[PDB]
């Protein structure tokens, strides 16, 4: 049995490699090949953060990054911002032995009340990594913010602007244009948290998580270079998710073990039946043909 | 009052005194941690990229 199946498109006639790699972009096509080698061999490094805007393709923020992110955010100053007080109650903690830190958290209500807690946003200013995990299981969504000069403000967006259960939302550099917290306001339906509505309230366009990884196929006849970049179809297991789940990481590196499994011969390995689309790229001077799957999953009986 | 609920849950999550804790770590969240001396695996941006006119005659098939 084959190791991936087509989810659409399933009508085409297989085409061989060799016969592809002669014709011009952009077409698609139905194959059947081989997985002779991938990158990247370091399954952990194929989660990145896709653009749908300007298309640019970035890191996920190391763990450790935040963290650093966090403790330097330590601030002994926060503010209220007394403008907003229909949008927020807030309170202030002072410490003992954290160099007189302050953590501000801001409890965002729903009209004109504070919700249960697993429906209710909040806002902190000044938390730990820690202390937003925690935060992030008990209440609904936690967005991070500094006291800017007039009104709370997101961090920089090499945080997360919003971290609801354990996904971390994160938002474009280039595309986005931040508008300041009091802009949660222009939300008339504050019932649910739906993290595209914070983002378009905050000027944000987020990134969205894919597994990229690049396929060598080979069906005998020749061999074919394919990327894939996917959010949640072809492994069934969404990368937003993949990096804070032990055993989503775990089902990733199984199904690679799988289509390649160490010490036997490549006619060993499992088919893998898979569509791809061809496409045309201009890095300059010179045009260059690429090829993206798509429409494609891994099978029932892994 | 239901303020004051909320206001416990929160304190409940804080460390307030002396050192924070350690968030979780994953296994794939260690590796990329430990994975050193060579350039991380990435594409450029552009090899991923579709044309919007290549993405027109693509749909038309
Ligand atoms: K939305
Ligand atoms: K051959
Ligand atoms: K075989
Ligand atoms: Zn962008």
């Amino acid at each position: 049995l084959s190791a991936t199946i087509l989810t659409d498109h399933q009508y085409l006639e297989r085409t061989p490699l060799c016969a592809i790699l002669k014709q011009k972009a952009p077409q698609q096509y139905r194959i059947r090949a081989k997985l002779r080698s991938y990158k990247p061999r370091r399954l952990f490094q194929s989660v990145k953060l896709h653009c749908p805007k300007c298309h640019l393709l970035q890191e996920v923020p190391h763990e450790g990054d935040l963290d650093i992110i966090f403790q330097d955010g330590a601030t002994k100053t926060p503010d209220v911002k007394l403008q907003n007080t229909s949008l927020y109650d807030s309170k202030i903690w002072t410490t003992k032995n954290q160099k007189g830190r302050k953590v501000a958290v801001h409890f965002v209500k729903n009209n004109g009340i504070l919700p249960l807690s697993n429906e209710c946003l909040l806002l902190i200013e000044g938390g730990t990594l820690s202390e937003i995990c925690k935060l992030s299981n008990k209440f609904n969504s936690v967005i991070p913010v500094r006291s800017g000069h007039e009104d709370l403000e997101l961090l920089d967006l090499s945080a997360p602007f919003l971290i609801q259960g354990t996904i971390h939302h994160y938002g474009c550099k280039q595309c986005s244009s931040l508008r300041s917290i009091q802009n949660l306001n222009s939300l008339v339906d504050k019932t649910s948290w739906i993290p595209s509505s914070v983002a378009e309230a905050l000027g944000i366009v987020p990134l969205q998580y894919v597994f990229v990884m690049t396929f060598t196929l080979d069906d005998g006849t020749g061999v074919l270079e394919a990327y894939l970049m996917d959010s949640d179809k072809f492994f069934q297991i969404p990368a937003s998710e993949v990096l804070m789940d032990d055993d989503l990481q775990k089902s990733v590196d199984m199904i690679m073990d799988m289509f390649c499994p160490p010490g036997i011969k490549i006619d060993a390995y499992p088919w893998l039946e898979c569509f791809i689309k061809s496409y045309n790229v201009t890095n300059g001077t010179d045009n260059q043909i690429c090829y993206q799957i798509f429409d494609t999953t891994v099978a029932e009986d892994v | 009052e239901h303020q004051g609920a909320l206001v416990c849950l929160a304190e409940s999550c804080l460390t307030l005194e002396g050192p924070c804790t350690a968030p979780p770590v994953t296994h794939w969240a260690a590796s990329r941690c430990k994975a050193t001396g060579e350039a991380v695996y990435t594409v450029p941006s552009s090899m991923l990229c579709i044309s919007e006119n290549d993405q027109l005659i693509l749909s038309s098939l």
